[PDB]
């Protein structure tokens, strides 16, 4: 049974936990918790095919690129996340995408532009921002919300298709 | 509970320097968060300062609002991962 390494990489408090917890647990975690380092498994079935997703949930904004460099080289795919009330989480994603280009080598590595927190009223990033950002990379754009499940699964899947049509 | 004594040392109307004590252990890093007073769930920011650290600047604050700033301390042990209670305080109206 195949499995894809998964990890979702952004900045401090945009919700890559609630998200992964939300696709793992179908629950929403509204106590923030700091993360460390979170690793999860879960066997799922994508447009008929079954298969084994290893989630790897980070830190927000790692300090040591000794740590950043071990995840970034094995993970297959990356839910790159920021947050609509997060002007800073949004142009952070440009230095993620970076380093993961940086040690895969390439350009094309799956991945999927993830603005999270779309519940919110007061937003601060436009989605025409996110979806030029995600045009110029050549990549999906997902609105999320991990509070009310919109788009949840459909950012994770749609991260396999990517690594499923690499 | 585990940072101690968060106070604001400088104020500008966009931007906060804050400052707090240390815990005895070494700590992996502190995540600064801020959003108004009674914010729902999720209307915050956030940003990470090394352990090192015991200070740290706020930008982009909205003039005159009141806001709740919250200091997180995180870091590995024997007993397994250091997840103390954050310290909070409300700065400016
Ligand atoms: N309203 C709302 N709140 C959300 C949403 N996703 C997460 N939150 C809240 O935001 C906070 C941060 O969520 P969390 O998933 O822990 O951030 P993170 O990216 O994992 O944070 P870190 O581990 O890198 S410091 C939590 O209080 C969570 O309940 C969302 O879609 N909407
Ligand atoms: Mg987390």
């Amino acid at each position: 049974m195949t499995e894809y390494k998964l990890v979702v990489v952004g900045a401090c408090g945009v919700g890559k936990s609630a998200l992964t917890i939300q696709l793992i647990q179908n629950h929403f975690v509204d106590e923030y918790d700091p993360t460390i380092e979170d690793s999860y498994r879960k066997q799922v079935v994508i447009d008929g095919e079954t298969c084994l997703l290893d989630i790897l949930d980070t830190a927000g904004q790692e300090e040591y690129s000794a740590m950043r460099d071990q995840y970034m080289r094995t993970g297959e795919g990356f839910l790159c996340v920021f947050a609509i009330n997060n002007t800073k989480s949004f142009e952070d994603i440009h230095q993620y995408r970076e380093q993961i280009k940086r040690v895969k080598d390439s350009d094309d590595v799956p991945m999927v532009l993830v603005g999270n927190k779309c519940d919110l009223a007061a937003r601060t990033v436009e989605s025409r921002q996110a979806q030029d950002l995600a045009r110029s990379y050549g990549i999906p754009y997902i609105e999320t919300s991990a509070k009310t499940r919109q788009g949840v699964e459909d950012a994770f899947y749609t991260l396999v298709r990517e690594i499923r049509q690499h | 509970s585990v940072p101690t004594k968060l106070e604001v040392v400088a104020a500008t109307p966009t931007s906060l320097l804050i400052s707090w004590d240390a815990p005895a252990v070494t700590v992996f890093f502190y995540v600064i968060t801020y959003g108004e007073t009674g914010h729902g769930v999720g209307a915050f920011q956030a940003f990470k300062v090394p352990g090192s650290k015991s200070t740290a600047t706020i930008s982009g604050l909205k003039p005159g609002v009141d806001y709740t700033i919250t200091v997180y301390a995180r870091g590995y042990s024997k007993q397994g991962p250091y997840k103390p209670s954050p310290i909070s305080i409300n700065y400016r109206t």
